[PDB]
RNA sequence: UAAUCUUAU
RNA sequence: AUCAGGAAAAUUAAUGUAUACCGUAAUGUAGACCGACUCAGGUAUGUAAGUAGAGAAUAUGAAGGUGAAUUAGAUAAU
RNA sequence: AAUUUAAUAUAACUAUUAAUAGAAGGUUACUAAUAAAUUAAUAAUUAAUUUUAAAACCUAAAGGUAAACCUUUAUAUUAAUAAUGUUAUGAAUAAUUAUUAAUAAUAAUAAACUAAGUGAACUGAAACAUCU
């Protein structure tokens, strides 16, 4: 669940 | 008497198979020669398969001596090889008898008598060896009855004109299967 | 390899919402060809998938498995693929025996014959497919080509 | 790792033995796996089976995308836009509104505009801790209908107020998939039918390919009988 | 010291974490003696000799036949905008393998010649007959 | 593994830095099976002990 | 007229000018092979002209 | 000695 | 010399031959096998530098390998 | 709205009673997938009934073998055609490919209960031998 968050996040942060 | 060791005995029912039916996993190479014995093969005194015992298996019971000293003993069955003259087969047939299925024969007046009796003791105390015999005798005596009149060469004629005209559509056709084609027409 | 890079990223990545494996019923009106055409692309994809998920397992000691996931669906894709070339030789295989009992065939000519050949209100392409459909005849020989030509005949006779 | 393993199926029954623990001693096989796991990683739910998992959108009450108001907890009255489900746990990852906890992460794993090791992050939450949202909560919503949705792609069902099925909660329209990959076949490409079923005397795939189609010494496909072996099994 | 972190006699192996372990498993192609031969079912291929030798049977050797125009336009996955498409076979107990069905799809091809179904004209259809 | 001889040479591509791949960065499976290793492996005053 | 050897390698070499098989292809033909393999890094030992 | 039995071809 | 010494599976000519599978590390008078142990035990074969010699005895040791899961001191009685 | 108590789970065995019926393991990989119909109910549906796909190798009994391997050659003949190239004189002889017809094959099978054959000894008799 954590990594999947954090893979969102990151991918939010690129665009 | 009792035949409580034959008809003890208990064959796998084997299921009647239709034409349309599935085959099963171990179908035989040679099909059946002989009916099949109500009796099965004995699993006991398996020396008695091979000859007409006339039932008799072996018996065991005890040696019992003046001090009453119990001792495990077997009896035996007087067991004779004999080669009695078939009429039915025009050959003499050699096999281990027991001397009372010798005097049995002997008071029935021939062999294939003493295997073609209809009653079902008889049948109990034939082995599976006196079952093929007794088909063997039957056999040849309806043989001898009712020669087949009272086609083989129609077939013969028919079945080269049969290749010629399955070589004139495409195909080529052996006899063999062309016999096993038109047995039943 | 893919874009000659040693490992795609998250982003070279397709992304799961965008990627779908193939449905069996769009499979099924694809020709041969093409379908082994796919399976062929599929076994390459897999190939490279294969390379970077080893590399990923072996090296790196991930437990990521975007790859190996990719391989599965490919792998789902195959099998369809493959259930769908079986399923179209067996109704072939069941419509052959359906010919081949007669009385069937004929109700079947019977019924051709009736609404769209010997009518009006084209008809020597009908006859052009029909003929490769049901014979062995295309613009070589045999029993079942002969019929046809026979059947051909026949029909020339009637109109 | 340096494992191999990964590429073959050795020691099958330990794996299935291991993989099949009895559920009786579940508590045993977790609680080293979560002693094992950072505080960052672990999580308070129970990691359903894939029996019972929630894979139809009838089975999940809520999709990702859609409104809902949070209870049984500690944000409780809190309204959050689910985020995405979790299908392990059966549970959802709710937005900022929702619950969270403040964890200690390692570089690896920061974000860009960070200061501390310190970061919230988002707890997982069951369907029934969470009611829905149209300002008005829903206490309970049923399924009674179905049809195709044009976005989604799939025939969906009628999510209906409990009760009154006239009031439809609709479903939350998901993000345009701009699709742009070298390994997706294109619409146009992908449907278009270039088989028909015409011949009767052309079998359609060649005889050579049969054997990768289909296994030609299958044990399972069973012979028929016929008359003459009929004969040779009957005495 | 075999290793040198290891000073004192623990109970720890030259090699490995335990020297017994479950004898009977199946045997590799490494394992046994210089005649003992395993074999990875990779080669019933051609015939042993008399003298020792072999001689490959090209009849029986894999050949991996390749499509000779490759539609390359066809991809692994597919674009998930296009819905999963799903057939119906109503009023044929057989369903796909019915001959029935085989043999209307046959005359439907001979009246019209080719012509492409609801699925694979319009994209955003989902159901189909065929 | 089956080694091929090929008429044209062939050299891979070069392997991807940390901050560059995501997939491609040993530092935190590494890191997890560490602290796997230190969680399971500790037994009694050792949990006091500062984690590596 | 020539050994085995010799025969094979100018086989080989009539197949390269072709653009046809280098080698005798065989007679059982597999159309849908579900084999992958794994192309490995090249170690120390070989070359750039071989792949494993 | 076409009771039995042993051997060889 | 008496102790009297295995078994079993052809040749010319023409036409062929694209050469399959498995073994290959290291250890093996041993810490890597059999002995409950990194056990002075047990464990098959071939080379086994020269100088010396009857020699594969014995001394030395070119090369190679090795100097070790115990050390440092002290060295009473025993 | 929550808590507690008792009962019920795909998720215990044991004994009894009642009712009903007579049933795959392993090995490791080129992993061993499924598709449908009709009827009822509530287009999707769940339920019932019926059809249908694939399914490696080993588990005495195709032939071997040191179980998960090897060898047999059904991606075979044999014939009939068609297309190709060579030999010798339109016809003949061999090889390769592609259709059509013909030819055989896959034992992993319970355990308890029953019936039959053979049939102990310790032990008891305060010994032991009939007897047990
Ligand atoms: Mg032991
Ligand atoms: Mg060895
Ligand atoms: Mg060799
Ligand atoms: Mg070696
Ligand atoms: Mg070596
Ligand atoms: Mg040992
Ligand atoms: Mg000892
Ligand atoms: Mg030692
Ligand atoms: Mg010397
Ligand atoms: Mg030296
Ligand atoms: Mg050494
Ligand atoms: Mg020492
Ligand atoms: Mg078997
Ligand atoms: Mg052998
Ligand atoms: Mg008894
Ligand atoms: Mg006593
Ligand atoms: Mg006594």
């Amino acid at each position: 669940d954590f990594m999947s968050w954090f893979k969102r996040k990151k991918q939010e942060e690129h665009q | 008497r009792q035949w409580r060791l034959i008809e003890t005995r208990k064959i796998a029912k084997q299921p009647n198979y239709q034409v349309g039916d599935a085959k099963p996993l171990h179908m035989p190479k040679e099909r059946k020669k002989f009916p099949d014995y109500k009796y099965g093969e004995s699993n006991i005194f398996k020396q008695s398969n091979k000859g007409l015992y006339g039932g008799s298996f072996v018996q065991f019971g005890n040696n019992i001596s003046e001090s009453k000293a119990k001792t495990r003993k077997k009896w035996l069955p007087n067991v004779v090889k004999k080669g009695l003259w078939s009429e039915t087969l025009n050959r003499k047939i050699s096999i281990k008898m027991t001397a009372k299925v010798l005097k049995t024969i002997s008071k029935e007046g021939g062999i294939d008598n003493y295997l073609t009796k209809e009653k079902s003791a008889r049948i109990k105390e034939l082995g599976p060896t006196g079952w093929k015999l007794r088909y063997r005798v039957l056999k040849r005596k309806d043989e001898i009855e009712n020669p087949p009149h009272k086609r083989r060469r129609l077939m013969s004629f028919l079945y080269p004109l049969e290749k010629l005209e399955y070589r004139s559509v495409g195909k080529d056709l052996n006899y063999k299967k062309f016999v096993e084609l038109f047995a039943d027409v | 390899f893919s874009n000659k890079k040693f490992i795609r990223s998250a982003d070279d990545l397709p992304p799961s919402s965008h990627i779908r494996p193939w449905s069996i019923p769009e499979l099924r009106h694809k020709s041969f060809n093409d379908l082994h055409s796919l399976w062929y692309n599929c076994l390459r994809e897999q190939n490279v998938l294969a390379r970077e998920n080893h590399l990923l397992k072996n090296i790196v000691g991930s437990t990521h498995d975007e790859f190996s996931e990719l391989s599965n669906s490919i792998r789902t894709t195959m099998w369809q693929i493959r259930h769908v070339l079986n399923e179209r030789e067996l109704a072939y295989s069941a419509s052959r025996e359906f010919l081949q009992d007669e009385s069937e065939r004929k109700k079947f000519l019977d019924t051709l014959a009736n609404d769209y050949f010997l009518n009006k209100d084209e008809v020597a392409s009908m006859l052009t497919r029909f003929q490769l459909a049901i014979f062995g005849i295309s613009e070589t020989v045999d029993i079942n080509f002969i019929d046809g030509i026979k059947f051909l005949a026949n029909l020339k006779l009637q109109r | 790792s340096g494992s191999y393993q990964h590429l073959s199926n050795v020691g099958s029954r330990v794996m299935k033995r291991l993989g099949n623990r009895p559920k009786n001693f579940l508590p045993h096989s977790e609680k080293f796996i979560k002693k094992s796991t950072p505080e960052f990683m672990k999580s308070d739910l129970k990691e359903v089976d894939e029996k019972t998992s929630f894979k139809s959108e009838k089975e999940w009450k809520f999709i990702p995308g859609d409104r809902v108001v949070v209870m049984s907890g500690a944000s409780k009255g809190n309204i959050a836009v689910i985020k995405s489900f979790d299908k392990r746990t059966n549970s959802f990852i709710l937005d900022e509104n929702g619950p969270t906890k403040t964890v200690p992460v390692p570089k690896q794993f920061w974000l860009e505009g960070q200061t501390s090791h310190m970061i919230t992050i988002p707890v997982s939450i069951l369907g029934k801790d969470l009611r829905l949202v149209a300002t008005v909560a829903v206490r309970d919503v049923s399924f009674n209908g179905s049809y195709y949705d044009a976005d989604y792609k799939k025939v969906m069902p009628y999510r209906c107020v409990k009760g009154q099925p006239d009031l439809i909660i609709p479903w939350p329209k998901p993000d345009p998939i701009d699709v742009q990959t070298n390994l997706a076949t294109d619409p146009v490409i992908a449907r278009e039918q270039t088989f028909w079923v015409d011949s009767v005397v052309r079998n359609p795939i060649p005889k050579k390919a049969i054997p990768s189609i289909r296994n030609p010494h299958s044990k399972y496909k069973r012979g028929t009988l016929t008359a003459k072996d009929i004969a040779k099994l009957v005495a | 010291l075999t290793r040198p972190w290891k000073k004192y006699r623990d109970g720890e192996l030259f090699y490995g974490l335990s020297k017994v372990g479950n004898k009977r498993v199946p045997l590799t192609t490494k394992q046994g003696n210089k005649t003992m031969y395993k074999g990875t079912r990779a080669s019933g291929i051609g015939r042993h000799t008399k003298f020792g030798g072999y001689v490959i049977n090209w009849k029986k050797v894999r050949t991996y036949v390749t499509p000779d125009m490759v539609n390359f336009e066809l991809k692994p996955y597919v674009n998930a905008n296009v819905p999963p498409l799903k057939h119906e076979f109503k009023g044929f107990s057989g369903g796909p393998l019915d001959p029935r069905l085989q043999l209307l799809k046959i005359k439907e091809y001979i009246v019209n010649g080719r012509v492409q179904s609801e699925g694979a004209t319009d994209t955003s259809c989902y159901k189909e007959r065929g | 593994k089956m080694t091929i001889e090929m008429e044209e040479p062939f050299i891979w591509p070069e392997e991807p830095r940390p901050d560059e791949n995501s997939f491609w960065d040993s530092t935190t499976p590494d890191n997890m099976e560490k602290y796997r290793e230190e969680r399971l492996n500790c037994l009694g005053s050792d949990a006091n002990k500062p984690g590596t | 007229d020539i050994n085995v050897s010799e025969k094979i390698y100018k086989w080989t070499k009539a197949g390269i000018e072709q653009g046809k098989e280098h080698f005798k292809v065989g007679g059982n033909k597999v159309y849908f092979p579900k084999a992958r393999i794994i192309l490995l890094r090249p170690n120390a030992k070989h070359t750039p002209y071989q792949a494993k």
